[PDB]
DNA sequence: CAAGTACTTTTTCCGG
RNA sequence: AGGA
DNA sequence: AAGTACTTG
């Protein structure tokens, strides 16, 4: 929890070296990110590459190939709640436009 | 708690899970000397009884993993003698909200 | 397996998403000559026609909002805000 | 396009992950694959029952696949197989096969260590599929002995018996492609002083990981359905049709095969040698030797850029490209087919600047909006208007490209014998020429930014260049010194509503970024607006006549 | 698309074993008696015997006219014409199958009444037996409880060869004339 | 044997039907497919119950265009034959091979073989007709058949029977 | 590498920032849970200034003779003087600002002002004034029980997570916390009378204006952040290389920062 | 033109999950397979102008859908498996979270 | 417990 | 080889 | 190569 402080203390100094302003929410929201796992997680291939995420997620970045090969060895399960696993699959993404669902109502339509 | 002046042997320190329901603990006396918690750093941190964290839990519709992380090393787990599963309530000042309350499962 | 409207948390207000793909919709299916339930008042552009269809709020849609464990409450158009 | 299917359409929310068995591959290939002969059947050009359509996928475009008659864009592929005359590891597993050597029993196939050990239950408890086999292996590599008779989980004067075996086990590390183990040994209390150096054998590890207990294997990384261990070792080759080798044959006599249609034919080979080699007279030495080829044939296929040096260069110099290579980021089917595609209904040109035009609008070129096309639909709200475009034809600014039809069926308003004569039925697509007005996502690469795309108002204009006004300079980077950008066009009505909704150029003015406006006022104005606004300005009235009329919105007063 | 039914089975990959069906009551795995109706409450299997049938087809499809000149606002040989006729006001013809089912059940039918035929269901709904042994005993009509167990191969040693002769009796007093 | 089924079709309206004659078009288009209908895997589909109560659910609105998949909920008669199932029929056609009997959706076929010895085929008579010592099956004749076993065809479940063993044969 | 590690997070429906998995970073985005476009750099009165100035603007005092509000600011000015039942509600009210300057010396220790917030309040009350007319002169139509009570109440209204139990209810209470110090710094009854001058209907503006305003400002359940952060740290980082103690600073450090890199070029200890 | 990975970026930071979606697919790759259910493989040997499907291999003639996806991911999947990987696609869930 | 060996990307888009 |  | 991860001495 000071590891965190530490963390923006100095990506936010890093940022206002330069002078260039940046809103708290997204320099606390990386820290914040790198910090949940329980401690430093870098944002390299061998720290948040290596979690728990999507397979194709996952290859998306540096161990392509290499992923794939443990995905069918330990044989993981893709969520596909990942926005690369549907960028893959040619599936509208459930992000903004599509983080809900619309339907027709025939009360509603009867109604009008 | 034990308070050991240099070192506790290999010896000695297989006799720690050795005892239980009861919990045994070792902290450096050199450790000791500042108070981490009081830095200006660290913020409250809070234990929560069964009730709570399944209650944190249901209410927030979460799994026992979707929570945020504490070591079990942790500075703050150690001094407060967090057990794996326990929860901390996180309480730190916000430039953005003036008071913000996180959660950390131990593991 | 569901949220009964009575135990719904979600903004009371539509979201800038749910808005874009309401009028996305309406003016999708009013295109493909969807029935308009409104009078088009010498209207020709099925977005503009589904601008129109939503600030009367006679738009038959629902919007089934989910949330991350997934578990939904399920909201109309009707019964939705829009201060956008 | 693609003709209707009875099948009922749905989307993938899982995708499993696992190994091909090698009864799987066996059982779902339309065809093996007994000819390195890559077809000419006796050089008649046509396909040979051998390697590409022995009922495969389908080349010649003219020829429809010989199992689903579909042909060409519909049909995939069907996959084919190839029987190994001995077993080979997968390149990509050589590591794991290795690793799980290092866990269990080289003889009765049982975990080296197990519940009775105390770090051994405690890592066996580690919920992860990875995390446990980590475990499990830094403690089983150690255990160089399979465990008769282990001291009970009490006292250590009544030491009970777990499995059998009493088997000294080997000491494994690779030799490229190859491994090979060295045994503990005995004689007189120590040796080695010199042990046991064997290679073991792909035959034999096969057999030992089949008699991994599925209790077993399952607490190491694998599953007993969609990878057992016993599936790392290759006996069955899944023969790749096609549309992912294909021919590219330049003119008509002048073959053009894939990169991967020659590996495979050296498989092929490779393999008919050893089988000949050992249902033959064995000259022993010369199998174990035509083997290890067989084994560097399917590594290099899947992957040609291994440790071990020989990069197996095709006969140019040029190494064989393999499927590692295909998949492997920045370009390659992940980062550059997947995650980045080349588009339809995109637009580049030169950009200049405007004064005169509004922040959000663009200006597009005649020939850009002759060009790009948008498909509206025969609805009542625009029939005469559409049927007009059509009768405009391709070549008129305000005009259309061409006319599909409810029956899927594409009309060429360029050429068609009936672009005069067409009268439009309710249901049908005019994919008409991009008018003033119309949505449009202006981008320019790099791209760092939310607010480096944003979606534009068309305004066809005269020359060449892209105009956009000045004020949205400072969004999208970009100066107008040679400077070049991009402009996508919608398709859905509803991607039309994405775009204006949500990217609109005038909702970007204030930035999330640093929770300020993005845009501003900048140069000509910047300086000219410090000019007009000191208490020296002063203004005669013939020019505030004029320069009221210039404010569009100015109440008359 | 095609149609599907409540039973949820997530049978990945393992296909196999596609295990017979014989009167030896091992049916489906459609038709278990144990089997969930849509409101989600298990329910048993519903079995009906020629006439049982007659009488829920009949139903239906004189409800079905009901509501098809609703919303359009704003014996024997002789019942065989009648409902050759309500097939043509309510069902598109082109379901020959329901065309020769309703001929079928209306000459093969036990019993002529749905007062006539609640009470079989009465009589045969106490033995306790699998809805597929209860529907073909008062499907088809027998005499030595033999003939029955021997048509019928499921019961055997289900029932008392006297029980069964009793039942049978008592069917043949509820078979309505023709 | 007929069993009541309760089963679910998913139905993909377009936009255009977007009007109150909906719910109406929902359930015409629902028995206009699986009414009539023929699966191995619950046999002759032969009537969809209760109309007026056919359920239709919220219909999702299907992301790239304007069709509305609603997955209707619904309830109806089957006829799924299995074999051991002893079935009562008439005849439909006859041959020197055997002969097809028509049971209710479906027609069962019984080959020379699996009828006795004593009934023997006779081609001299109007119609063709199987010829026993005490008996005789023609065209119109009333034959109760225990199925041997079924082929799960097309749009047709078919059979093929046995009157040879004790107490099946004509009727 | 930031963009491809962010992705996957976003705010749900439940206002909570979460991944692929659903593992909780944030329980409400920024702390705060309001849209970044919002937000406004405004000040904290109440923060700074001397013991003796605070006391001076914010102290309605109607039991003293010199510390009570003139007649000539409210209608009630005259009948207002002395009662104790109203006095408890101006006691109330400078007591609970006397909490918020010590809280908020608890959170910015510098004394740092100037927090972005959302809603612009300022502007809120500058356009009442020509809204409404109003007259330097003339007396207010409010009450003591108007002005406290109605700030109270708009509190209330403040809405961020929505939720029925003390779980989601003392975390609103937690999100909106900081916006109310500034609100009741801005709207305490001697500056609303002293220096706004507002009206009755003014006033009643005000607040509804304030609310909407608010409920505006909040974010919008499907908001990207994870590509937004990632691109708004991302951005900035390429602007320090298109253009051009002693420690290690910029491009480089934030190469250090991201890779958690053990061996940093200048390790230093301030004591 | 290139709507490259970068591009790809700020369309999902903008929220325009349709446009994004058809400019992947629409505007570009698109391909219609046929899966079977059993095993979720692209084996389904789709004879669609006489409505016969099958998977030989599952013995499958039933349990088979049609899917639209990037022909990009149609060739990733056959270049997985011809590499022995199987990525098994259902329309199915069992996990729920 | 110590080096030693083994490994992965390194900005985006745009003519012989 | 080149361009922002 | 820069940086790290891995097993091997
Ligand atoms: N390699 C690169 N990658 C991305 N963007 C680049 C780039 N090189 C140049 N640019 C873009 O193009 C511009 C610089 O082109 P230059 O030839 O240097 C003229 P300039 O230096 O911008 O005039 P100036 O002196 O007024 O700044 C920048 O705005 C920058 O964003
Ligand atoms: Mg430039
Ligand atoms: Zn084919
Ligand atoms: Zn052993
Ligand atoms: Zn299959």
């Amino acid at each position: 929890e000071a590891g965190r402080a530490a963390l923006y203390k100095e990506v936010y100094n890093v940022i206002a070296s330069d002078g260039s302003y940046v809103n708290y929410r997204h320099m606390a929201l990386l820290v914040d990110v790198m910090t949940t796992q329980g401690g430093l997680t870098s944002v390299t291939r061998h720290g948040f590459n290596r979690s728990n995420t999507g397979a194709l997620m996952r290859c998306s970045f540096e161990e392509t190939v290499e992923i794939l090969f443990e995905a069918g060895a330990s044989a993981e399960l893709d969520d596909c709640r990942g926005v690369s696993e549907n960028v893959i699959l040619g599936q509208m993404a459930p992000i903004g436009t599509g983080a809900f669902d619309v339907m027709i109502d025939e009360e509603s339509l009867v109604k009008y | 708690i034990f308070v050991y002046q240099n070192n506790i042997t290999p010896s000695a320190m297989k006799l720690v899970p050795s005892i239980p329901p009861a919990t045994i603990e070792t902290f450096n006396e050199a450790a000791l000397v500042v108070n981490i918690t009081h830095h200006e750093l660290v913020p409250k941190h809070i234990r929560l009884s069964s009730d709570e964290k399944r209650e944190l839990l249901k209410r927030y519709r979460l799994k026992e993993s979707q929570l945020p992380r504490i070591q079990r090393a942790d500075p703050v787990a150690l001094y407060l003698g967090l057990k794996r599963g326990e929860v901390v309530k996180i309480i730190r000042k916000s430039e953005t909200s003036g008071r913000y309350a996180s959660y950390r499962i131990c593991m | 397996k569901a949220i009964p409207k009575d135990q719904r948390a979600t903004t009371p207000y539509m979201t800038k998403y749910e808005r874009a793909r309401i009028l996305g919709t309406r003016a999708l299916q009013i295109s493909m000559n969807a029935p308009v339930f409104v009078d088009l008042e010498g209207e020709t552009d099925p977005l503009r026609i589904a601008m129109k269809e939503l600030a009367e709020k006679k738009i038959p849609l629902v919007i089934r909002r989910y949330l991350p464990d997934g578990s939904f409450e399920d909201w109309s158009v009707e019964e939705l805000i829009v201060d956008l | 396009g693609q003709q209707y299917s009875s099948a009922p359409l749905r989307t993938v929310k899982e995708v499993q992950f696992g190994l091909f068995s090698p009864e799987e591959v066996r059982a779902i290939s339309v065809a093996k694959i007994r000819f390195p002969e890559t077809m000419d059947e006796t050089q008649t050009r046509a396909k040979i029952g051998g390697l590409n359509d022995p009922r495969l996928g389908s080349i010649d475009r003219n020829l429809k696949c010989q199992t689903c008659q579909e042909g060409m864009n519909e049909c995939p592929g069907h996959f084919g197989h190839i029987d190994l005359a001995k077993p080979v590891f997968h390149v990509g597993f050589i590591a794991k096969i290795k690793k799980v050597c290092e866990c269990v029993c080289m003889h009765c196939g049982k975990l080296l260590l197990d519940e009775h050990n105390e770090l051994m239950r405690q890592a066996l408890a580690i919920k992860d599929s990875k995390k446990r086999f980590a475990a499990i292996w830094t403690l089983c590599k150690t255990k160089m002995v399979c465990e008769t008779d282990v001291p009970s989980e009490d006292d250590p004067t009544q030491l009970v018996s777990r499995g059998g075996c009493g088997n000294t086990q080997p000491t494994i590390r690779k030799d490229g492609l190859k491994l090979v183990g060295s045994w503990k040994k005995d004689r007189a209390t120590g040796d080695a002083d010199e042990p046991e150096l064997r290679v073991l054998s792909t035959e034999e590890i096969l057999n030992i990981f089949k008699h991994i207990s599925v209790k077993d294997f399952t607490s190491l990384g694998f599953n007993e359905v969609f990878s057992r261990p016993e599936w790392m070792i290759l006996t069955c080759l899944p023969v790749p049709p096609p549309p992912v080798r294909p021919s590219i044959s330049f003119n008509e006599s002048q073959r053009g095969e894939d990169d991967l249609t020659f590996k495979l034919a050296d498989i092929l080979k490779a393999n008919i040698s050893l089988e000949t080699l050992e249902h033959n007279g064995a000259p022993h030495h010369a199998i174990e030797e035509a083997e290890s080829l067989l084994q560097f044939h399917v590594a290099t296929y899947m992957d040609n850029d291994i440790a071990g040096q020989p990069q197996a260069l095709q006969k140019s110099g040029r190494p064989v490209k393999s499927i590692r290579a295909r998949l492997k980021g920045k370009e390659g089917r992940i980062r550059g087919n997947l995650m980045g595609k080349r588009v339809d209904f995109s637009a580049r040109t030169v950009i200049s600047g405007d004064p005169n035009l509004e922040l959000d609008q663009v200006g597009v070129p005649k020939s850009i909006a002759k060009t790009l096309t948008y498909p509206e639909v025969v609805t009542p709200y625009n029939i005469d208007r559409l049927t007009q475009l059509v009768r405009n034809g391709p070549n008129e600014h305000p005009g259309a490209k061409y006319v599909i039809r409810d029956s899927g069926d594409r009309i060429d308003l360029r050429y068609s014998k009936r672009a005069g004569d067409i009268q439009l039925q309710y249901g049908w697509k005019v994919e008409r020429h991009i008018m003033d007005n119309d949505p449009v996502l202006f981008n320019r690469q790099p791209s760092l930014h939310k607010m480096s795309m944003m979606a534009h108002r068309v305004k066809v204009i005269p020359y060449s260049t892209f105009r956009l006004n000045l004020s949205v300079t400072s969004p999208y980077n970009a100066d107008f010194d040679g400077d070049e950008m991009n402009l996508h066009v919608p398709q859905s009505e509803e991607t039309r509503a994405e775009l204006s909704q949500l990217c609109a150029v005038p909702l970007q003015i204030v930035s999330p970024q640093s929770n300020k406006p993005c845009m501003g006022i900048v140069q000509d104005t910047l300086c000219g607006i410090r000019k007009l606004t000191l208490r020296d300005t002063f203004i005669e009235l013939d020019q505030v006549l004029n320069m009221l009329y210039w404010v569009p919105d100015w109440d008359g007063v | 698309v095609s149609t599907s039914t409540f039973q949820t089975r997530r049978r990945r990959l393992k296909k196999v074993e596609e295990e017979e069906n014989a009167a030896t009551l091992q049916l489906g795995q459609e038709f278990q008696l144990k089997q969930i109706n849509h409101q989600g409450e298990e329910e048993e299997l519903i079995a009906l015997n020629l006439s049982e049938a007659r009488l829920v087809i009949k139903e239906a499809l004189v409800e079905r006219r009901r509501a098809f000149k609703r919303s359009q606002k704003k014996t024997r040989e002789k019942e065989l014409e009648s409902i050759d006729v309500l097939l043509e006001q309510t069902t598109g013809g082109n379901n020959k199958d329901l065309k020769n089912t309703m001929q079928y059940l209306t000459n093969f039918s036990r019993f002529r009444d749905q007062e006539t035929v609640g009470a079989v269901i009465q009589l045969l709904k106490s033995t306790g037996l699998h809805p597929f042994e209860v529907a073909q005993l008062g499907s088809l009509a027998c005499d030595t409880a033999d003939e029955a167990k021997t048509l019928i191969p499921s019961l055997n040693n289900k029932i008392s060869d006297d029980e069964l002769e009793r039942i049978l009796k008592e069917l043949s007093n509820l078979e309505t004339l023709y | 044997m007929f069993f009541i089924k309760d089963l679910s079709l998913n139905i993909t309206l377009h936009p255009s039907f977007f009007g109150p004659r909906m719910k109406q078009y929902l359930k015409t288009k629902l028995l206009e497919e699986v009414e009539g209908s023929c699966t191995g895997k619950f046999g002759y589909i032969l009537c969809v119950l209760d109309y007026d109560n056919i359920d239709i659910q919220r219909g999702r609105i299907l992301p790239t265009d304007g069709s509305a998949e609603f997955n209707v909920k619904y309830r109806a008669v089957v006829f799924k034959p299995f074999k051991g199932e002893v079935v009562d029929g008439t005849v439909v056609s006859c041959s020197q091979h055997g002969f097809e009997v028509q049971v209710g959706p479906m027609k069962v076929f019984v080959t020379k073989h699996l009828m006795p010895q004593d009934l023997t085929f006779n081609a001299g008579s109007n119609p063709p007709s199987y010829q026993s010592s005490e008996d005789v099956i023609t065209i119109k004749s009333r034959i109760r058949v225990k199925i041997e076993g079924c082929i799960s065809q097309v749009s047709s479940i078919h059979a093929i029977g046995s009157i040879k063993e004790d107490y099946l044969g004509a009727i | 590498r930031l963009v491809k590690a962010l992705e996957d997070i976003m705010v749900h429906y439940d206002n909570t920032t979460r991944n692929s998995l659903g593992n909780v970073i944030q329980f409400i985005y920024g702390e705060d849970g309001m849209d970044a476009a919002h937000i406004e750099k405004q000040s904290l009165d109440t923060i700074g200034g001397s013991d003796a100035a605070f006391e001076k603007r914010y102290r309605v005092d109607l039991l003293n003779t010199d510390h009570t509000l003139d007649p000539s600011l409210l209608e009630s000015g005259s009948e207002i003087l002395g009662d104790l039942k109203l006095q408890v509600l101006l006691d109330e009210e400078y007591k609970q600002l006397v909490k918020d300057r010590k809280f908020l010396r608890e959170v910015f220790v510098d004394g740092e002002a100037n927090w972005p917030l959302p809603v612009n309040i300022r502007r809120i009350i500058q356009n009442a004034q020509q809204t409404f007319h109003i007259d330097h002169t003339k007396p207010s139509d409010l009450t003591i029980k108007d002005i406290v009570l109605g700030v109270k109440d708009l509190q209330e209204n403040l809405l961020v997570l929505r939720g029925k139990n003390e779980i989601i209810q003392n975390a609103q209470r937690d999100a909106v916390t900081l916006f109310c110090c500034l609100l009741r710094s801005r709207l305490a009854t001697r500056r609303v009378l002293q220096e706004y001058r507002l009206t009755k209907q003014a006033f009643d503006w005000v607040l509804s204006n304030i609310e909407a305003q608010f409920l505006r400002s909040v974010v919008h359940p499907g908001e990207m952040v994870g590509v937004l952060a990632a691109q708004s740290i991302g951005e900035p980082a390429t602007q320090m290389t298109l253009n051009t103690k002693k420690v290690t600073s910029g491009v480089p450090r934030l190469k250090e920062i991201l890779n958690v890199a053990k061996n940093m070029k200048t390790p230093s200890l301030t004591v | 033109l290139r709507f490259g990975e970068m591009e790809r970026d700020c369309m999902i930071a903008h929220g325009a999950a349709s446009f994004l979606k058809e400019r992947l697919m629409e505007a570009s790759d698109a391909f219609r397979v046929h899966i079977c259910g059993i095993c979720g493989l692209m084996t389904v040997i789709a004879k669609l102008n006489h409505n016969q499907f099958e998977c030989k291999g599952c013995d499958n003639k039933i349990d088979i859908y049609q899917i639209h996806i990037p022909y990009a991911a149609k060739l990733l999947f056959q270049e997985l498996m011809a590499m022995n990987i199987t990525p098994r696609l259902y329309t199915d869930r069992s996990r729920d979270f």
